[PDB]
RNA sequence: CGAUGUCGGCUCAUCACAUCCUGGGGCUGAAGUAGGUCCCAAGGGUAUGGCUGUUCGCCAUUUAAAGUGGUACGCGAGCUGGGUUUAGAACGUCGUGAGACAGUUCGGUCCCUAUCUGCCGUGGGCGCUGGAGAACUGAGGGGGGCUGCUCCUAGUACGAGAGGACCGGAGUGGACGCAUCACUGGUGUUCGGGUUGUCAUGCCAAUGGCACUGCCCGGUAGCUAAAUGCGGAAGAGAUAAGUGCUGAAAGCAUCUAAGCACGAAACUUGCCCCGAGAUGAGUUCUCCCUGACCCUUUAAGGGUCCUGAAGGAACGUUGAAGACGACGACGUUGAUAGGCCGGGUGUGUAAGCGCAGCGAUGCGUUGAGCUAACCGGUACUAAUGAACCGUGAGGCUUAACCU
RNA sequence: AAUUCCUUGUCGGGUAAGUUCCGACCUGCACGAAUGGCGUAAUGAUGGCCAGGCUGUCUCCACCCGAGACUCAGUGAAAU
RNA sequence: ACACAGGUGGUCAGGUAGAGAAUACCAAGGCGCUUGAGAGAACUCGGGUGAAGGAACUAGGCAAAAUGGUGCCGUAACUUC
RNA sequence: AGGACCGAACCGACUAAUGUUGAAAAAUUAGCGGAUGACUUGUGGCUGGGGGUGAAAGGCCAAUCAAACCGGGAGAUAGCU
């Protein structure tokens, strides 16, 4: 399950492709990752003019995990691989102008309404 | 326990149309989700149904479109439209666990052939 | 702890367990008495009662029944021939273990074994 | 390990007195005969509770 | 005030229309009969004895058929006493089913604990365990000393001892109640209780809100 | 020097304090955000990685705190053995040289059947001076106490801008102690199937074993988190500090002397939990036993024949209770358990047969046959009847009762 | 550096963080040509460092088939 | 030391699978051990099967596991050739 | 053609569990290095304690090693427990 080291997918466009995870970022004796929530992130595969550099520290929100979802009663819901969007460390919001997929209704519970409010259906 | 299977005979439901696993089950589904109560469709395969009376999970998976995708319609409890067992598998090795390491046409199950 | 297992324990590995009594099931047929341990007494039967309604329930594949387990061709010369259906009209019951216990200056729970109609 | 000379007989019967608990019953006639007979064994004779169990 | 003794005899999920399986444990009371009031100068306390289960005429004894005397033998599975207050009550016509709660939201359990043989240390108390692989001679399941190193004194008593399991009251301090039905004897607590089908299971009114 | 196994960590706690967070407040170069500091005070709490034996120090990113000390420089009949400190190898400096070097590098086999004390569970015995049986009271002594994120108060006071509140209220997650298999997964050699080699099988078929369950698929019942939940509350009482009111010493002034009301994570209850070897060995309810004779420097006992109540106890038939004992069910006035009948499940549609193919091998009969734990009917099988244990109203004091 | 005590030598690369690795410099307390010099193919129970495979060592351990332990009958010790 | 779980030169080399005295099932032939009945607790030891992560453990992937056969296709730098 | 090279026996005793009044004066279990050679092994013999024998370890030399076993000199000698 996502923890220290984990490689992570990015959910947007043209700012880095593959992102790891250094914190979960949630207080002391912390652990995991879901729908909505905040992780602290690095990157590791960038893009030739993508505006965050390789090796830089920054964070991001989860997005698809292949453990998934188990609030819904009877379904257990599971996503593609383990997925992030990237967060602006100044501006705040993504950063990003395109996002893969359809995603869950959830993402506007707390902060992230952008993500569903551009081209994802759900 | 029967003691509790007394009280089973007040829970669960009999009546269904006949479908085994890798059958298609084309059911129309709300998700509850938006307040218009949009109906929506269910595609793939039924990896699991019967034989736990109430526990039956009666479990569907598209199996062609990625990751996810994957529903538990609890055999008894109100909460489709209408359900068409349309397409008939041919199942052997019933559990479906090969859908887990398949992909594509080796993923498609034997046509029912005569 | 034991939370479910309800199986006989003898000693030693499971295939000799079974071994045992598809080899002491012949000695029963063909001497038509055995004394032994309780233990040994009770799971004996195993898989061989069943033979005696298999004289009257309506079956398939009827002469590989009887030999898918305890996998004996020596008891049917008498199993089927001069034993079954005279035990199957009682319905339950067919042997007697008479439970005495003890051996010569020796604890075993012995058991003398015949059926429940035996001429003297 | 220590053991000081032996143990004291005071101490030592007090540790058998519950080693074997062994108790007189008189044992119960038999079911057959003007004798008594070991509880749930067989006789002499070859029988037990009313019933023949071996041959003579 | 007063407790009811009522069986488990299992586990489900209740269901409802609107779209959750809500998980259940199930019970079916067989009422509790009383059998003494404690009052007027009863060594000055006041309380009510009920009795659960069934006892046969060739089992009890006379002695035994004494303890009931103030209303009749029935007896079996326990005796249960609960306190009470002044009020001048008769023992006899007197009998507890699932009523006791049929306007109750909120209850509190205890369950007792159930058999696990040797129990030990790691199925007890959630103590850690080691990897088998080179040294760690005899040292895979300690409970990381049970006392302290000589100079502090003797053992303390803020880590639990290794031993059987039973006589434990093992309480639920809050379960929701999710129906009652007094002319079934008919009881649904949410969510799973301590102890097994063989288990007696008290409930009580809630002290927490 | 006739031994005490010396580093630090791993693992796990307690006590002391000038309190890091938590509970209560004050002062400020305290708008706010905060930062700083002093008392009342030691109950609940008090970093994850990279380099380092680390002692230290450096670095990346976090927090309700990244507070201080004691403890054989805390834990070798616990874990580790990088360091200390031997035995092998070699290099550098010092000596003509063996040799020396907290010199340097890679390092280097390590004991055992807790006799005694303590502790859980539980037998045997002592105990209430008659026995037996079923239950409760609980004196008293412990446990457990800590939080973010979100929404609302509120983007309101304050503040180029950015930033931003204390008093309160609610929703939900983590941490921590337990619980449960309903749900979700793993397992599952007591159940079905596929399959390499070979044997058994008279031969072939279709079938059962063996080779590490041969290997591989499926798995009922049980068990268990990766699965799912409950819980550490607020009030009440009496107080320190502190807030004070009224009022002297000190015509004033003063929270203190008299008078007198408040008030904290501390104290004590409340929540949770044990407990009558509580020798302070308790009381609640109840059952049952009520004969002569011989003898004495005898109010103490022996000798003879009698004693059978209440209630226990050995062996059965047994149980997801259990190391042996203990403990639940049952014991013909019977369903305790096996067998039988049926309901229940798992596996994958066989055998044979007929159809299609040269054939491997399919398809129709066929969700075929074979098949674990659930739990109703059925005395078919099996629980020996007598017997065995246990005793005769129990010394003294006293209110009362019967006579 | 098998050589540098005095320091984790430094710059480049490797990681978010590199007392360790590779490359480069001379910025050697006492290196250097038989107390031998420079370097390489083959060989290895191979020192170390980078990346991958795959994994119950670890996240987090869970269930399972036997043999002792445990009970009785037989035989039957020691350090102290 | 022992009616010892060890060691000891030579000859034979059966059926089937296999390259094979690797290894397994069967012949000729030998054997089921000169103390047993059990009980179904940890703990200890030999051995198995594992979801979704992954070296994160530790001095160190030790230990364990996927790996592993040869038919054709394919194969860098370096070299004392 | 070959101190090539995989793999048993065969020669070893490197890894981890285990033993160390043991199955044993070093092997019980699975791996590991070498495996027609600078190989191993059955029989017979040769080299002897200031003397042997070592691809030579302060290794080994019949329980004995910076120097084996025995009796005698011998009741060596001890500013000492």
């Amino acid at each position: 399950m996502i923890q220290e080291q984990t490689m992570l997918n990015v959910a947007d466009n043209s700012g880095a492709r593959r992102v790891m995870c250094i914190k979960v970022l949630g207080g002391s004796h912390r652990r995991y990752a879901g729908v909505g929530d905040i992780i602290k992130i690095t990157i590791k595969e960038a893009i030739p003019r993508g505006k965050v550099k390789k090796g830089d520290v920054l964070k991001a929100v989860v997005v698809r995990t292949k453990k998934g979802v188990r609030r819904p009663d009877g379904s257990v819901i599971r996503f593609d691989g383990n997925a992030c969007v990237l967060l602006n460390n100044n501006s705040e919001q993504p950063i990003g102008t395109r996002i893969f997929g359809p995603v869950t209704r959830e993402l506007r519970s707390e902060k992230f309404m952008k993500i569903i409010s551009l081209a994802p259906e759900v | 326990s029967n003691i509790i299977k007394q009280l089973e005979q007040e829970q669960m439901k009999q009546d269904v149309p006949s479908f085994r696993p890798g059958d298609t089950v084309e059911v129309k589904v709300w998700v509850v989700e938006g307040s218009k109560k949009r109906l929506q469709a269910f595609e793939g395969v039924v990896i699991a149904i019967r034989n736990r009376g109430l526990h039956s999970a009666f479990t569907v998976r598209k199996i062609s479109n990625g990751e996810g995708v994957e529903r538990v319609f609890q055999t008894h409890s109100p909460v489709v439209d209408s359900i068409s067992v349309k397409r008939r598998g041919a199942v052997r090795k019933a559990k479906l666990y090969y859908l887990r390491e398949r992909t594509g046409k080796a993923a498609r199950i034997k046509e029912r052939l005569n | 702890m034991r939370h479910r297992k309800s199986g006989r324990q003898l000693n030693r590995n499971s295939s000799h367990r079974q071994a045992m009594f598809r080899n002491m099931a012949g000695s029963l047929v063909r001497h038509e008495i055995i004394k032994t341990t309780l233990p040994k007494a009770k799971e004996l039967r195993r898989v061989v009662e069943p033979l005696i309604t298999l004289a009257k329930t309506d079956s398939v594949a009827n002469r590989r029944l009887a030999f898918a387990r305890t996998r004996d061709n020596e008891i049917v010369a008498k199993l089927f021939n001069e034993l079954g259906p005279r035990f199957a009209s009682r319905a339950g019951g067919y042997t007697r273990i008479l439970k005495c216990g003890f051996r010569a200056g020796d604890n075993a729970p012995m058991a003398y074994i015949e059926l429940v109609d035996r001429s003297e | 390990a220590v053991q000081q000379n032996k143990p004291t007989r005071s101490k030592r019967g007090m540790r058998r007195s519950h080693d074997a608990l062994t108790a007189v019953t008189s044992l119960s006639v038999d079911k057959t005969s003007g004798e008594k007979h070991l509880r749930h064994h067989i006789t002499a004779d070859g029988y037990y509770r009313g019933r023949k169990v071996i041959a003579k | 005030m007063i407790g009811l003794v009522g069986k488990k005899v299992g586990m489900t999920r209740i269901f409802t229309e609107d779209g959750v399986s809500i998980p259940v444990t199930v019970i079916e009371v067989e009422a509790n009969r009383v059998t003494q009031v404690k009052d007027l100068a009863n060594d000055g306390y006041r309380a009510i004895q009920v009795t659960t289960g069934a006892k046969k005429a060739n089992r009890v004894t006379k002695p035994e058929a004494g303890h009931f005397a103030k209303a009749g033998v029935e007896a079996g599975r326990g005796l249960w006493e609960f306190r009470l207050a002044e009020g001048e009550e008769f023992t006899v016509g007197q009998s507890i089913s699932v009523e006791l709660f049929a306007d109750v939201k909120k209850v509190d359990v205890t369950g007792t604990s159930k058999g696990k043989g040797f129990a030990g240390t790691v199925k007890r108390w959630n103590f850690r365990t080691q990897d088998a692989t080179h040294g760690n001679s005899l040292s895979h399941r300690v409970p990381g000393s049970i006392g302290q190193n000589q100079t502090p004194g003797k053992v303390f008593k803020g880590k639990k001892m290794a031993g059987q399991m039973g006589n434990e009251r093992v309480t639920v301090q809050s379960l929701d109640v999710v129906r009652v039905d007094a002319e079934r004897n008919l009881l649904l607590v949410k969510g799973a209780v301590p102890g097994a089908t063989g288990s007696d299971l008290i409930v009580k009114p809630a002290v927490k809100a």
